[PDB]
């Protein structure tokens, strides 16, 4: 068994886009590694489900997070 | 458009992913990916027509299919808050007792069970001379098993 729990991304507290890095690197806020789900924004302007998420950046985040 | 497309069971984030990366290399017109933990063995993906998810899945390992029809925004609004964040512990991760008279005391999970949704906890404190047993609810990850 080779899990590798801390090669899997970590999400922003603020915005929940994921990241390696401990600060978010479009907002800047700290990041954690507690978080749940996946929605992948490719087509922020089109995707009325990143309208729906209030995201209008393109990149993969958590549904939610925590800490 | 909203399709819901089936998965093998534990890998809907990487196929989200593959589909992400395929779905802009071949220029194909798909908007979002969704894979939320209430939807086990399935991956949303939104496209403009259902030819552009059939394009992007065309070969793809582990996917078997589009299921009939569409998924609408309403079903979709109440994935994006999700409840229960129910965390995998396991044995060498390290959790915290959440409440009661030892909330906030760290320890390092030496046994689970799942039949009783239980852990056994070697805590740090010495002044508790013996591994104790608590529910999985009553504690949470602080940092996970490394190998
Ligand atoms: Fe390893
Ligand atoms: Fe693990
Ligand atoms: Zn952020």
């Amino acid at each position: 068994h080779h899990h590798h729990h801390s090669q899997d991304p970590r999400a922003c507290l603020k915005c929940k886009y994921l990241t390696n890095d401990e600060i978010c690197p479009i907002c800047h806020s700290p990041t954690s590694e507690n978080w749940i789900g996946l929605l992948i924004v490719i087509n922020p302007e089109k995707s009325e489900i990143a309208k729906k998420a209030g995201i209008d950046i393109k990149g993969k985040y958590a549904l939610s997070v925590k800490e | 458009m909203i399709f819901a497309v089936r998965t093998m069971v534990g890998q809907e984030k990487n196929i989200a992913g593959l589909m992400a990366s395929r779905a802009e290399k071949e220029q194909l017109d798909v908007y979002s990916i969704l894979a939320s933990e209430s939807l086990k063995g399935y991956v949303l993906v939104e496209a403009e027509t259902k030819g552009d998810v059939e394009e992007l899945i065309k070969g793809m390992p582990r996917v078997r299919g589009i299921v009939p029809g569409t998924i609408a925004i309403e079903e979709i609004e109440p994935l994006l808050t999700p409840k229960k964040i129910i965390e995998n512990i396991e044995k060498g991760d390290v959790v915290e007792i959440i409440a009661g008279p030892f909330k906030g005391e760290r320890a390092k999970v030496i046994r689970v069970d799942k039949h009783k949704e239980e852990v056994t906890l070697e805590l740090e404190n010495a002044a508790v001379p013996i591994p104790i047993t608590l529910p999985v609810e009553g504690v949470k990850i602080v940092s996970k098993h490394k190998d």
